[PDB]
């Protein structure tokens, strides 16, 4: 977007002042949309010396004469040319600027407009900037942030020592990563993305995407009327153990609820019987194990079961011991079908296996599993979309890095998912998602498409739960998937 | 509702 | 407004390009408000070489990539600097311009954006401009005019040989006279006035006003609870004759329905009895005349009846012969009360009388009566607000020049009324208005204020009629006045 | 329509059998529309030997196998070729025909289909046809008539000794006069006109019309917004006397309620004061008469009052004595304005006057007034549209012959009005209509157009009365006119 | 709704 | 309804 | 409602 502004000005010939005017008026219109008539409110506009603060002077100027009171507190040392131009207009139009922030000033205003820092913030905020932001956050006034709440790193969503908590953020052209990843997502409040006149070609040259309803609706596979179960694919799920008997069941129904034709589980006997007692539409093949866990002695049987399916999911509830590790790695080296690799299959995975596979794969780690897989800390990998991109590219796979915002990438295209709620922070949630992804692959979506649709729909289903989200369980999530699909259409 | 337009 | 744009640029320092960008985006937002989502429509944008056409290039450019198709037909020879700048941006963004208008081109578009001429039009439109406008008017496409429909003289509302008929007109800063007076009012369709960033001080320095609901609500007199009839004033209406027995009755109830305390009519016997048989709350004094018309022999009695009132209305249904003329002029020369002068009192008026009066007056002519009073043709006086201003100023009066748009002026302030409908194009309508004005004066409004409130409310009452407007009569209008007052509050 | 069938067959080449099949299936579809599902009902189909009975065989055949029972009673001696063809098909399909009508047969059926006689009936029905029709009318069964109820003369609406009373009549191509005029209108019940495949050109070559809502909506004059009262015309009504003081008032408001700009009454003093006491928006000029009736001494004053109007209505409540007759005839000979001539002006009219007038006229007689005017009996003139046409043509006027079905004709075009109810069978109704017609003429409609719109709207207003129609009065009718106009739009 | 029938 | 703003 | 058409 720095690129996008520069190109719009330098190559397309749009005057910087036109962009800045459009940014500021877009903030006004956005506030009106959220507050109603603006004329009763008093506005405190906090402006830095950069272009963000310039946008703020435009906001302030456009409120003059129309609202109850406007005051600008200018907090910088110097002004960019556009900020200087708009400061001059604000004063010429009769506007009041002070250069000292006094805590009691918050008392006399209803709305604070945060135009302190935008995407130009570098480094921790200390000093009187930090004091001011902390005062604004303790004030309980309505806070509207220009472009990004001040203090959020727009590239990562990290807080740079302290940041404004906004009720409404108005950003320009495209959402920034910092609105999408946490903590920045939380500090953004309600986000509006305003069109300020960039050419639509530049806006679409973006290589990272937010997963939207329209994108997902266009990817949902077709249901031709003259179909039969084979039309919609066949999934094998290799899952479960004497310790973890529920995981197979949640993964399997995950596949069936998204429209897959046939779902087959391979589960150690007698845990396999748990599945059909709950959902008799599942096929749950008993696997004879020595001690309740898959091992190399089950390799040949699992390969045979795989010949007649379109995709294999492996990992939920497998356990992790050496014999599982030997099984998982030899199976995946030999399997010539797409694989969806989750949970304990990730914990025991030899990544050299991924590189040698001809067939595609999707990996679905949470950050703990990701950390183990690349030998880094959770803090190193969490929300680290560049690391995910590198890993997907090096291993020729799709990586679905799960968290409140989920990252889906094949190394060329990266998508961010923002559906879902904290009801998914509960055991069993991931197992359902694995099934959904396998299912969509079996129906004909590419690994990347299947992943994109599944993460969105899994989160949206959670949001359809009718009672308090903390009481959501995976079994209810399953029930809600077809509603999410209906609503998506 | 009137910042931009008068009817 | 030429002044207003020049001053905003030259004194306040707003770049001409910023004004022009804001004008164009305001057209887009306005269309969206009226059409819904724009993305399905194909737009034909007709641009002249002036700043109006420049605004059109801004519209066109901002639709690129968002709607089904945009095409600009550039119809000028040369381009102003801002038009040239925005033409260049339109092309840089990928936009298509042709310089030849081909009749069949209308077939392939849904919306025509008329940015041919704005307030810069001088002289009759002939030539290929006229052919193009006539084709657009016969096309049945949706027409959106930028600033003013092309072909309307923005100072007068006259059509300059031919003009675009618009569904929607988006104008900037303030409405223009040409939107307000007919025929231009008819060609404007629905009018939106967009704020494009002029300082609110310049916008309010305007000396001519449209009469609005908010203005009228702020002028309505107060009704203190501890009041009595004298609190709300007393009106004498001198009216009627053997020929015209209904006029007194309509004028009198006009005063009572707007909240006046006491209304007294002086009417030639026995026509005076008509009034109380219909509305027994009126006082209708019998005046002994020789032949059924007021004359000098009734001068002294009418002066006596006037001593105990706040305002006198004279003229409705008086007749016009020499003896009425002698009466009317000698009465008005001697009366030291505000006068509202209507109808036959206007037809016989010696304007030298107005100049010698110490007390104020309101004159309420239709253009036929105005024409007679200044010895000009109806075409000379109709919608001629500068002539009305001159007359009000020279004669120290308020002039209410009645027509579908009514002009109210004291020579310093001029207001335009746009309430009402064709149900008021029927005998008796004017008589009610005269009573309303006298009534409001009696309640304490200045002649200008009383006139402003009355013309608005008289028109708004007409619009509240529940069946087809052509069936409205003055007697129904009376019934609707208190509803209009209620709705105004 | 005999012409229309013959031409469709002989010139256009449509097989007679195709017309007849389409006629019969149209009866079936029409019955289904009115009865719902037909399958529960038993149908008795009464067929003559003509093409009407042929249509009946088509109906009967198309019910076979779909309804509870069908029986045809064939009542003729011989069969036309098409009737013979369709009789043969009915029998080939398994249908039962008897040739004897037995009274008790009505007991076993729910619906009687009357296909005995259509437009081929000539002469009184006697004999066993009459007995059968009388039995059907006393049976209380649902009766559906093919083309026209048997026994109605399709050219006049007269009953030919006896006729079927139908709940539903399905006729072909166009309504027949006999459906439109009484008594036939009453015997028709609900009328549906079916398209059976005649070319639309032949159907539109018809020279007599039923006045429809769509016709009236297309004739209503426009209300341009920039209008004034003169835009909508000016009417003088010459009316009333010491005997009949109410007629002027009803005629005048008649003109005002349809949107006329100015209405002036000339009424003998002091009866003129009655008008403004009720409706002060009327101008009611006092006329000095010797004994309470217009006479030659008022000729010059009435001519003077006429110079400044668009149309004059004369006659309501004038009285009829020699002095009124001399006045009316000399006024109309000298008046060079359109005239609407009603009531007592018709009773005293010298028709030679109409022939010598250059200006147009509308005459609005009821059949009693028509009878006097052409020196015939009421029975000779009532519903006699050919006599009305001849009179309009010979006297160069529009004739509006009032009755439950009103006939409007200029001698070339004749229109029938079917709006209205028995609430209009009350004094004062006609006086309102006269005003409506004058009003529309003043607004710019031709005498024929003004007449067409007025008769429709006057009847429709009556039907909008909210309580029982017999309680309708002319004063309520007036109130309802603007509602009728609104609903028409 | 009027191809077949006029009311 | 989306010329200016994406949600 | 079914003389002419079956659904
Ligand atoms: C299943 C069993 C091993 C429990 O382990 P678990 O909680 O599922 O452990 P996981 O491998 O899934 O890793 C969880 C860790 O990954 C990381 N993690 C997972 N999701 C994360 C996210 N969105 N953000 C940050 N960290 C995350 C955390 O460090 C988390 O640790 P925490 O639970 O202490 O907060 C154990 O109870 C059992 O069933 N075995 C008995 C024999
Ligand atoms: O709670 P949680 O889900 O475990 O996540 P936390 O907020 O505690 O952060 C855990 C780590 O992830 C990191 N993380 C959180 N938000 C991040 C962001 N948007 N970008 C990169 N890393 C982020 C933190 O730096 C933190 O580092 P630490 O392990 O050294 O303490
Ligand atoms: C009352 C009587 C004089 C009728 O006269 P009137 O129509 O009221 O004449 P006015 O003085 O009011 O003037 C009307 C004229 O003024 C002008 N006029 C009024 N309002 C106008 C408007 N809004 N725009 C343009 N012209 C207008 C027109 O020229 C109009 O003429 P028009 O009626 O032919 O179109 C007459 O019928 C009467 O009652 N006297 C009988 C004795
Ligand atoms: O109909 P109407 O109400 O009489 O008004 P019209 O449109 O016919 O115009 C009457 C006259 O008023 C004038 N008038 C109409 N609109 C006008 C405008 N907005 N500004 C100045 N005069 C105007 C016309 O020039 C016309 O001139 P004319 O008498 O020489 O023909
Ligand atoms: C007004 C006064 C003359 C009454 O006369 P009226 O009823 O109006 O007489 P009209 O000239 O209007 O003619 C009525 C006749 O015309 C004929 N008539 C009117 N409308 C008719 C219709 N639609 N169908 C058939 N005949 C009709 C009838 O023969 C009717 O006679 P009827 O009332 O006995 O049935 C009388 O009461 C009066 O006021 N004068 C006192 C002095
Ligand atoms: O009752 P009404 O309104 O007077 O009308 P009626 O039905 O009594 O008929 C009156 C006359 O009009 C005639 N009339 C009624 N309907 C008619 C029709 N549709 N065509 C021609 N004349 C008709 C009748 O022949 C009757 O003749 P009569 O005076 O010799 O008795
Ligand atoms: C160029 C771009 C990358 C950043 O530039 P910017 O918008 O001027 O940057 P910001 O307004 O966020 O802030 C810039 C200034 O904030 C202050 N700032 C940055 N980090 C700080 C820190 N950690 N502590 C204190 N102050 C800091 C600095 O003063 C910085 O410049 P400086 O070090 O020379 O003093 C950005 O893309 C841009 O120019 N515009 C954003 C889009 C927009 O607003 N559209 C309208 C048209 S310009
Ligand atoms: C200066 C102002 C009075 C008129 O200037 P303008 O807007 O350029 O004028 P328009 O666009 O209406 O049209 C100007 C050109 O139209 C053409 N035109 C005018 N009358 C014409 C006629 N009768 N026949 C053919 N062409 C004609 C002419 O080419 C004229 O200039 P030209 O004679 O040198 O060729 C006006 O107030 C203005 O500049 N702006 C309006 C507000 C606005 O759009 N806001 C955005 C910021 S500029
Ligand atoms: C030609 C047309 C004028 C009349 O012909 P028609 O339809 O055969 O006539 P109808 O069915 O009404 O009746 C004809 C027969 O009824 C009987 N009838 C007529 N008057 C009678 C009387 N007063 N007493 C007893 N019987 C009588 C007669 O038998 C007559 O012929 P007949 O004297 O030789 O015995 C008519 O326009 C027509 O042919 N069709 C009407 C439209 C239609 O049905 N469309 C389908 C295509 S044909
Ligand atoms: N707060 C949240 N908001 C949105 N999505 C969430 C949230 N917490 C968890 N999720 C989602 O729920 C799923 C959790 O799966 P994960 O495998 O990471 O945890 P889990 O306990 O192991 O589930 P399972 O027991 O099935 O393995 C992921 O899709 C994750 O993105
Ligand atoms: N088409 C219209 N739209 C809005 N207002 C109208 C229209 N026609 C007339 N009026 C209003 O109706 C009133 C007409 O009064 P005016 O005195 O001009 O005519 P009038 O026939 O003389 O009425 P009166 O008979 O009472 O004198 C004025 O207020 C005028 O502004
Ligand atoms: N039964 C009816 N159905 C429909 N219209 C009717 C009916 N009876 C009367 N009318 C209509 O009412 C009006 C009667 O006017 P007419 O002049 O014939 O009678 P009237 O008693 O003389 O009325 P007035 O006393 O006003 O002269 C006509 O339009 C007529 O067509
Ligand atoms: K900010
Ligand atoms: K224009
Ligand atoms: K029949
Ligand atoms: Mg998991
Ligand atoms: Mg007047
Ligand atoms: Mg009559």
């Amino acid at each position: 977007m720095k690129e996008i502004d520069e190109l719009t000005i330098k190559e397309y010939g749009v005057d910087s002042r036109i962009l800045m005017e459009r940014a500021g008026i877009s903030v006004v219109l956005a506030m009106e949309e959220e507050l109603g008539n603006l004329s009763d409110y008093r506005f405190l506009v906090l402006c830095g010396g950069g272009n963000n603060g310039g946008d703020g002077f435009v906001v302030a100027r456009n409120l003059l004469g129309v609202v109850k009171d406007v005051l600008v507190v200018f907090l910088g040392k110097k002004k960019t040319p556009d900020c200087e131009y708009n400061y001059g207009l604000y004063k010429k139009f009769g506007g009041k600027v002070v250069e000292q922030f006094e805590p009691s000033i918050l008392n006399e205003f209803d709305v604070v407009v945060d135009a302190i820092f935008g995407t130009g913030l570098r480094g921790e905020i200390t000093g009187e900037y930090a004091e001011i932001i902390n005062l604004v956050n303790k004030s309980g006034k309505v806070v509207v942030s220009v472009d990004v709440p001040s203090g959020i790193d727009s590239n990562t969503g990290k807080v740079l020592r302290t940041a404004v908590k906004a009720d409404l953020t108005v950003t320009f052209g495209v959402p920034k990563i910092g609105h999408i990843l946490f903590p920045g997502r939380d500090l953004t409040g309600k986000l509006k993305v305003a069109n300020i006149g960039h050419p639509v070609h530049l806006i679409n040259s973006i290589n990272r995407y937010v997963i939207t309803r329209e994108m997902v609706r266009s990817l949902l596979p077709e249901r031709p009327r003259d179909s039969h179960k084979g039309t919609y694919g066949k999934v094998l799920i290799i899952a479960g153990s004497r310790l973890y008997s529920g995981a197979p069941v949640l993964s399997g129904m995950g596949s069936l609820k998204v429209g897959t034709g046939l779902v087959k589980l391979a589960v150690p006997f007698p845990q396999n019987l748990i599945a059909t007692s709950r959902f008799p539409e599942l096929i749950s093949v008993p696997i004879d194990t020595e001690k309740g866990f898959f091992s190399l002695q089950n390799l040949q049987e699992c390969l045979e079961l795989s010949k007649d399916v379109d995709v294999v999911a492996i990992g939920p509830g497998l356990g992790n011991n050496e014999h599982v590790r030997e099984f998982v790695n030899e199976f995946l080296k030999t399997l010539e079908k797409p694989a969806v690799i989750d949970a304990d299959a990730i914990n025991v995975l030899d990544t050299s296996v991924l590189k040698e596979r001809k067939s595609p794969a999707v990996l679905t780690p949470h950050p703990g599993e990701m950390a183990r897989l690349v030998k880094k800390t959770v803090g190193d990998v969490k929300y680290n979309y560049e690391l995910a991109e590198e890993f997907a590219k090096e291993n020729d796979c799709v990586l679905v890095l799960k968290s409140a915002t989920t990252i889906v990438t094949d190394g060329e295209k990266t998508l961010f998912n923002i559906t879902g709620n904290t009801g998914l922070s509960k055991g069993g949630s991931g197992d359902v998602l694995t099934g959904m992804i396998a299912g969509f692959i079996a129906q004909g979506l590419s690994p990347l498409e299947a992943s994109t649709v599944s993460v969105y729909l899994h989160g949206f289903a959670a949001e359809l739960f009718e009672q308090d989200e903390r009481g959501l369980t995976a079994s209810e999530l399953l029930r809600l998937i077809p509603e999410a699909i209906r609503r998506l259409k | 509702a009137a910042w931009l337009f008068e009817a």
